[PDB]
C-alpha cells in the first residue's frame, strides 16, 4: 500500500538507519578509522547489517570493504563522493613494523602491551638507519640530537595511526600500548608468493595504493 | 617459516618501489572563528516601583 | 520535618519589568492580565533561573504545544532588553537558611541574537535585605541604576 | 581456474594459516572453527554458574 | 522504525551529494534551484536528521541554508583564519546599491584587492602576512596570494561564485550576509557594517 517504508527504502536498512549506534559509526568511517573486533558494539553492528551498508555507501561511489582479518573500513573509488588520501612513507615504515611485531610469538607474552622504545629498537635493527635518518634531515649523520628528532617524529606518526584506529594507548600510560588486526593491510604486497611488480599492479587497479 | 623472509625482505628493500595505502578522508566542518565576546552595556537607569 | 519553600522571584531589566518582585504563596500563586501582559514572560524567567541550561531553554507559543521545531530562535533573547539582567529566587532551607540563587543575563552583540548567563549564589544574607534593594544603586532623585 | 587459485591466495588470514596452498588452509581453518566451538563451550558454563 | 517522510527524503537521489556538500560547510542559497527546494520540501525531517549528530540546521532569514555544529558535534569542526573574516566583511561591504550600476553583479579580484587594502588598518595586515614584514613589495605580493587563497576558500563556502573562466572575475550570492552586522531600527547598513570593519 502508499504511504509505507518499503515503497521507498528496505525495510532492514532503515532499521539500521535508524539505530543509535549509526551517527558515531558514520562519522568515524568517512574519517578513515578502522573497525575490529575488540570494539564489540561497532562490529557486530557491522556484521549485523553489512550488506545494507554496503548498498547504502555505494551511493556515494564509495566500497564498504571487509578485509579477511574481520575488518571493515573504505575505500572509494575514482569518481568518489568523498576526498581521498595517501599516507606518508614513514607511516608505511612504522605501518610494516607494527604488523611484523603483531605477528612475532617472540613478544605474545607482553599480551600485547608494547613501548615506543621497543618499536623503535625493532625499527632500527632492520631498516638502513643511516639511509632512514634522511627523511629527518638531508645531512643526518647520526648525531643525538637528530635520533632524538627521528623518536619525535615516530611518536607522532603513532599518534596519527592511533586516530586510524590501528593501535590503543593504555588508559593511564601513554609511553605503552596495544595492536589490532588491522595493521596486516602493510601486508597487502606480499601475502601471496608472486611477482612483487604483478601484485603492486594489481593494487593499483583496485584503487588500494598510489606510487610516490 | 614462511613469512618472515616474505616480509622482512619487503621492510628491507622498499625504498626500490616505494609505494602508499588509500584512505578516506572526508572534509572537517569549516566554522566561524569565534571571535572576543562583546556583551551590550548601557547602564540602564529607571523609576523604582 | 519541615519542607523548604520558594520565598520570591526577582526580574530585573526584562521586556516590560525594571525591577519587579513577585511574592509567592505557600500553596498558590495565580497571574492575571490581559493578553500580552506579560505572565508567560514571568514563567519564562523563573525556569531560565531554575536551568542555566542554554542548550535546553526553548519557548515556543502555547500554541504549536508539543511540536518538535527547530526553531531558528528560541524565544529568550527578544524577553530581554540592552543592557545587564538579572533573575533570582528567595529560598528558605529546611534548615532555615535563607539563600539567593540566581543568573545574570547579557545580550550578546551580533547578528546572531545570542546569550550570556553566568550564574551565582548568595548565603547567610540578612533577613532585612531585599534583592530589588541589593542589586541597584540609588543615583540621582529616586531614579535607581543597575550594577553589575 | 588459475584466476581462481590467484584470487583466493590472497585471503588467507594470518601466519599459522599462512599455507599458500588454499585447499590446505580449508582444513586449519576448521581446526580453528572446533577450537573455538570448545572454548565457547566452558564459557558458557561458566556464565551459568 | 522511520517516519515515512523522512525515508523519502533521504532515498532521494539528490541526497547523497547534498549532504557532502553540508558536511563540508556550504551555504544552499535560492541560486541552486533543486538543492533548495528539495530542503525546503524535506525541512521538517532534515532537521531532525542532523540533530541526531549534534548538529543545527538553520535557515537564515534572508533565505539560505547551512549548519551550524554544537560543542558536542560528532561532525569533525574546523575553524576560520582572521583574514577570512576580513575578507568576508568585505565582501558583505561590497554587497552595496551602487554596485548594481558599478558592476552589474560581476566583480574582479583587483576591486577587493585594493578594497581591502585601503580600508584595514595597517597594523592588522601585517599581523596577516607577518609581524615583521613592512611595507615590501614581496609582502604585497604574499598578501595578494593569499588573497586568491582565502577567495577559493569562500568559493568552496559558496559565499562567492566565480564566473566559468581562468580569470578571476565574481560575483558575490546573498549568503555573505552572515558576515554581516547586526541591525537595529532605522541604522544604515553601510554605516554598521563600516563600524565592524573599523
Ligand atoms: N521574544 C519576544 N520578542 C518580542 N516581544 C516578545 C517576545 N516574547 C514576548 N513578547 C511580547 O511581550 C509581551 C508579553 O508577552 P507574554 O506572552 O509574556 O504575555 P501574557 O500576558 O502571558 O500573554 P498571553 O496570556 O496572551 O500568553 C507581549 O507583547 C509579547 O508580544
Ligand atoms: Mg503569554
Amino acid at each position: 500500500s502508499s504511504t509505507h517504508i518499503e515503497q521507498f527504502m528496505p525495510v532492514k536498512l532503515a532499521q539500521a538507519l535508524a539505530n543509535s549506534l549509526f551517527p558515531e559509526l558514520d562519522s568515524q568511517l568517512r574519517a578513515g578509522r578502522h573497525i575490529g573486533i575488540d570494539d564489540l558494539d561497532n562490529h557486530a553492528f557491522l556484521m549485523d547489517f553489512q550488506e545494507q551498508l554496503e548498498e547504502f555507501y555505494a551511493r556515494y561511489n564509495v566500497e564498504l570493504i571487509r578485509a579477511p582479518e574481520g575488518f571493515f573500513y573504505l575505500r572509494p573509488r575514482s569518481t568518489t563522493l568523498i576526498p581521498r588520501s595517501v599516507l606518508s612513507e614513514l607511516d608505511m615504515m612504522v605501518g610494516k613494523i607494527l604488523c611484523y611485531l603483531y605477528l612475532s610469538p617472540e613478544r605474545l607474552a607482553n599480551q600485547g602491551i608494547f613501548t615506543s622504545q621497543e618499536l623503535y629498537e625493532e625499527l632500527i635493527s632492520l631498516a638502513d638507519e643511516g639511509k632512514l635518518m634522511k627523511f629527518v634531515n638531508q645531512r643526518s649523520s647520526g648525531s643525538d640530537l637528530d635520533k632524538q628528532k627521528l623518536q619525535e617524529k615516530v611518536r607522532t606518526t603513532l599518534n596519527r595511526l592511533r586516530r586510524l584506529g590501528m593501535v590503543y594507548f593504555l588508559p593511564n600510560n601513554n609511553n605503552k600500548f596495544t595492536i589490532t588486526e588491522a595493521v596486516f593491510r602493510f601486508g597487502a604486497d606480499v601475502r601471496s608468493g608472486d611477482d612483487p611488480r604483478e601484485i603492486q599492479l594489481r593494487m593499483i587497479r583496485d584503487g588500494e595504493a598510489m606510487p610516490v | 617459516r614462511i613469512f618472515s623472509q616474505r616480509l622482512r625482505q619487503s621492510v628491507q628493500h622498499y625504498f626500490d618501489n616505494p609505494w602508499t595505502l588509500t584512505v578516506a578522508n572526508a572534509e572537517r566542518l569549516l566554522d566561524m572563528r569565534d571571535e572576543e565576546l562583546a556583551l551590550r552595556n548601557e547602564e540602564v537607569t529607571g523609576e523604582l516601583p | 520535618i519541615e519542607r523548604g519553600k520558594f520565598r520570591s522571584l526577582t526580574l530585573v531589566n526584562w521586556n516590560g519589568f525594571f525591577a519587579r518582585t513577585f511574592d509567592l504563596d505557600e500553596l498558590v500563586t495565580t497571574l492575571s492580565g490581559g493578553n500580552g501582559a506579560g505572565k508567560s514572560t514571568t514563567m519564562a524567567a523563573f525556569v531560565t533561573a531554575l536551568i542555566p541550561d542554554l542548550t535546553l531553554l526553548h519557548f515556543r507559543n502555547t500554541t504549536e504545544a508539543g511540536a518538535t521545531s527547530g526553531s531558528r530562535d528560541k524565544g529568550l533573547h527578544g524577553k530581554l532588553r540592552a543592557g545587564v539582567c538579572y533573575s533570582t529566587l528567595d529560598v528558605i532551607n529546611s534548615r532555615h537558611q535563607r539563600v539567593v540563587v540566581g543568573v545574570r543575563l547579557q545580550q550578546v552583540a551580533g547578528r546572531d541574537r545570542k546569550v550570556d548567563i553566568k550564574p551565582f549564589m548568595i548565603q547567610g544574607l540578612p533577613t532585612a535585605i531585599q534583592p530589588t534593594q541589593l542589586l541597584t544603586e540609588n543615583v540621582g532623585e529616586r531614579q535607581a541604576r543597575v550594577l553589575p | 581456474f588459475i584466476a581462481v587459485y590467484q584470487h583466493l591466495r590472497e585471503r588467507i588470514r594470518q601466519d599459522i594459516i599462512r599455507t599458500d596452498d588454499p585447499v590446505d588452509a580449508i582444513e586449519q581453518m576448521e581446526i580453528e572453527l572446533a577450537r573455538l566451538t570448545e572454548e565457547l563451550t566452558a564459557r558458557e558454563q561458566k556464565l551459568a554458574i
